[PDB]
């Protein structure tokens, strides 16, 4: 099964897909190819929960029917500043304007 | 140009709505004129009687947006082999993002208030170009 | 794989697979580069643009039931203006 | 296995447990026993996604290793006043104070 | 089963199993199906209500017990609540 | 009262740390005195040599917080049947919510600023009476 | 046959036969179908499993036994691993 | 005479034995019993060459003197993701550190 | 205890080194003292002359690592029926992984630099307790 | 790498540290937490050069070896008066008196 | 963390981390507010004092080579008196 | 009190100057008396021969300002393990701002003109209280 994911750190957002059977570490290897940081220096989160490298994406609740191409699931990312990992920070997107009157 | 053939050879067909929209079946009569038939609610199916060589297309009942049947635009009933009916799978096309945005806005704005939206004049003309079957038949006819 | 970066007006950086981005001939031309800046498309709109890339690549040429592409009303006009400029 | 959940509507928060094999409809039946509202007048959500009556909680991405007793998963609740369902509104919890200097 | 409601200072209403709530003898005394706690905000009672689930689950357990998580910003207020609730 | 007996009868033991804490193994000598032994990082295991009737307990290496071994406070190596070593499963206890909050606060505030926290005087005495092995030993004796 | 899973610190998963693994009473104790070793990297745990096969094959054998090969670069970590497992 | 093999896929490593007369199919059955995936969904490799189900292990160059218990031979494993077979991926083991000085 | 009988009965033996290691044949004397004899390169074999009731053991010549002879620890020449020599097959024992790891490290670190290794101090005492013939003889006793 | 900074506007001087890998926007978020003004109304300068949100402080020439604790680098700040951004004004610090004769 | 403001004689407002300012025992007393006025310390001295706070926190209890704290001659006397009053 | 022990057991030491100052090495005799030894320019190193139990400290050669050796005040040569010499890392201490300010003023003003500066008498007495080793040695002896 394919799952569709948003990997978010600060104002960085990676759009990628993987398998429901794929593990957290293989997903970190994808982050490594893009952001050039080893899996050793990465921590991935589902909401605030730290994800274990060995667990599969299905196990962490990323399923084909909640991780959809048109509405992917969000995975938080945190890097290691020198010796300490940074806190998980995901900048929200811009907020949209008010509905116009003709659309209300 | 686009016409049904009066073959008089019956053919049973399953009209099957695999879309989240209410489907309007449209039959092209012997003069080429589109005739709407009863609508099918989302996820429903109905067994109907038609004939070999007849032309049918399918649209959204509320907006006349084009829909696909067996991954194509036109469906022509064939001969029922071994009594098995011909299966017509009505599905959503992969719309362009522009058409999908137009659909959402058309559903949100009254037609009188299109020219009041803060957009380029080109998109006001695009919003008024509501999908209609007769126009598209002439496009394929040309 | 190959990835490209799309930067919105408010500074958000969206990294998508290159093949998904080649959906838009506009983006493809704007790349032939591994980066494109959009000074008028905010992140609440550009995020949905990338979702459309994924949805299109996934469901194009499918017999399986394709789901609707969801667009919130609050973003309908700004996505429309973005889609007209990119013609996607 | 067992999943541990917070069912949230406005300022109402229900603490309960269920099975990964349990369906969304059966979860609505427990809300019925507690909040005295029939399942037909209930809509359950995972974040912004509507949950369908027939699907299992595991399918919808609620797993025993993400829906934990010490950190349950949040399921949104929306009621029908008569013929119209209200929008989802989950009242935020209180905000903690800032830390004493002796603690920072 | 039976359910009880615990209402926080900021108005949040928490629906917990009755058996879980009587863990605290303080709450048991306040019942003998609803309780108001001034001084206890919702961000503290949430974790209390979660502690109950954690205690009932991992108490007398052979399966590996996990840390009970308490964030630093709320540690002080939960301590006083735990002191008052005797749990 | 609580002491190891010199059996001079060997018994091999697996120390298995199934906790997120660094574990300090403490053996009570024949006089009853606690002796600290090499620490074990979380998720690690060690095959060690001990004797029938010896007494062992386990604490957090950094804070001396109480830990459980085979779901109780004390561990006594028994017979290695068929040479198979005895299994010591070191886990977290289910701390009371009050003790666990004290643990977090102790880890965040230096002992000098305990009396600077805005609390009742009882809670200040509670933070200063941080876990101590000798104290727990005399409590179990009584 | 029945298989057991041995997971190293870096996430590698080694699936060995239960009979071969029961060589080490340490492992047998750790079983009473998966064991995680957060101190032994994969370049060590791999030869550990190689040692399991070699021992079962050559125990009680008259045919010439070959040396168990150990590269110098890993000799120290396997020694530390072997001391704790006593195998 | 027996051959001793490592069947490797991603970070998964299976230690097993067979005979030189055994076929590639029978080996795939062993894998099926371990990883619970049928032979039609498996591809086995010696280095980069795909192994044919009907050929014997001796034929494919796995001999009792190169596939040794104390140094087994590596057989690649590749699964079929839905309808397409995945590429052969074998994660390397960790790398040992530099030799300490007293050992140089 | 462990000594050789002065039986004065000749008995011919084939010392066959089926090991990767250079072998030291050790004969125990009448006083029970170990006396080492000419080494045997790996894979070689020699017809030697000993006597009935004499005790022999075999080790790595460079390291004194214990080796097995005829599946066991000690060899005793027996009666030459019909002129066949008694055969002694010197093979590698199945060392425990720790002893083989101790062997490799010993072969790599000088005895003074054991204490500079990044390992628990117990292992430092293990690395120095390298195999010893008189040590093994006391063990059996 | 740690970089040490003086962010100055008028007679306001903020002393803080950041990472050489941190971005200009994250510095604007730090100014926001201190002076309670959102990044949209902020403009940061190295001398007269306007700093772009996405670039790192190292890229903008703030390095751990030039932005030192005992001699930090100056970053100018200019706020937005509703619709117009103000000019960059850093008020100078006082001037020292003349060196007494005994020190000459 | 939390920041405090130190105001010089000339009106300049220096915002430093509170822990850094708490190095000076004199300032500690003046806070127990979030602001302090120094009617005798000009800006060219208080800024160098604030740099010294950063220098003290960074290099105290460090094996890495400690660099010299530089003091220009023109400010040495005024910094000396300020350091005497602040006891840092 | 603070004295070197006549052990007669040699010990080779690296005197490593990781400071911007010229370093004066001072050995405390078996009588407790400070003895000056050859100086080391900034960033230089010297291999010397001392003995186990001997006491050493380090000062600025021009001002006698206190310096650190291995993050402490006193250095005692220990046993050379495997023949490797012991490393003495002479570094700058983090001076107080007052002491560092005094250093600059002492370096710019002749001592004769100390009482001419426009400061409080307390700061004049502090400028005249130039660093001195025996003073510091009696202070550590009190400790
Ligand atoms: C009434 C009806 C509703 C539905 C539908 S659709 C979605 N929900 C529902 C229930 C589906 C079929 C029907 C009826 C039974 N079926 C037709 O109307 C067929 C279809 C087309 O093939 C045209 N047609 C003829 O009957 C034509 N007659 C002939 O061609 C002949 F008599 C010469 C052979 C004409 C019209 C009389 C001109
Ligand atoms: C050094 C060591 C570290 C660890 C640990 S712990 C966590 N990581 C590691 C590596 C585990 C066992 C040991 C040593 C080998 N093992 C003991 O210390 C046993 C345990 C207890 O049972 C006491 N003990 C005796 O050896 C006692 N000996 C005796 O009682 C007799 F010889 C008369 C019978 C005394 C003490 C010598 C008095
Ligand atoms: C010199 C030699 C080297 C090798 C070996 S080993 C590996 N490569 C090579 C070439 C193999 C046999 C020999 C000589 C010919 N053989 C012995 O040394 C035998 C063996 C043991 O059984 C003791 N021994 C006696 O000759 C003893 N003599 C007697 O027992 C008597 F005279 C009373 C009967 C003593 C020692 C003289 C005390
Ligand atoms: C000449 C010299 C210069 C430097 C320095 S410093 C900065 N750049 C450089 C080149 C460093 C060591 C030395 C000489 C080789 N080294 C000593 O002077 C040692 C040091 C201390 O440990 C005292 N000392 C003894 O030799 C003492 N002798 C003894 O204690 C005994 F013979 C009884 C054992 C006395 C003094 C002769 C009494």
């Amino acid at each position: 099964m394919d799952v569709f994911l948003m990997i978010r750190r600060h104002k960085t957002t990676i759009f990628t897909d993987a398998k429901e059977s794929s593990t957290v570490f293989e997903l970190k290897r994808i982050v490594e190819g893009i952001l050039k940081r080893p899996p050793d220096e990465q921590r991935l989160y589902k909401d605030d929960q730290l994800l274990d490298d060995g667990k599969t994406l299905g196990e962490c609740g990323f399923t084909s029917q909640t991780a959809r191409p048109q509405a992917p699931a969000t995975v938080g990312l945190a890097f290691r500043a020198d010796d300490t990992f940074e806190a998980l920070c995901i900048e929200p997107f811009s907020s949209p304007p008010e509905l116009p009157d003709v659309m209300k | 140009v686009l016409r049904s053939v009066n073959s008089r050879e019956p053919s049973q067909v399953i009209f099957c709505n695999r879309s989240p929209r209410v489907v309007l079946p449209v039959w092209l009569n012997f003069d080429g004129e589109p005739q709407p038939y009863p609508t099918l609610p989302p996820g429903t199916g109905r067994r109907i009687h038609s004939y070999r060589g007849h032309l049918w297309l399918f649209r959204d009942a509320g907006t006349h947006d084009g829909l696909l049947v067996n991954q194509t635009e036109l469906f022509v009933p064939s001969l029922n082999v071994d009594g098995q009916p011909i299966f017509a799978n009505i599905t959503l096309p992969v719309y362009t993002l522009k058409e999908r945005c137009l659909q959402v806005v058309r559903s949100l704005v009254k037609p009188e208030n299109y020219r009041r939206l803060d957009i380029v004049r080109s998109l006001y003309e695009d919003l008024e170009d509501h999908p209609n079957v007769q126009k598209d038949l002439e496009r394929l006819t040309q | 794989m190959m990835y490209v970066k799309l930067i919105s007006s408010d500074g958000h950086e969206f990294i998508v697979k290159r093949e998904h981005a080649l959906t838009s001939g506009t983006i493809k031309a704007m790349l032939s580069t591994n980066e494109v800046n959009f000074r008028e498309i905010p992140s609440h709109v550009l995020s949905k643009v990338c979702m459309y890339f994924t949805y299109k690549v996934r469901y194009t040429n499918s017999s399986t039931e394709i789901p609707e592409f969801p667009i919130a009303p609050e973003i309908a006009l700004e996505l429309l203006m973005a889609a007209n400029f990119l013609d996607c």
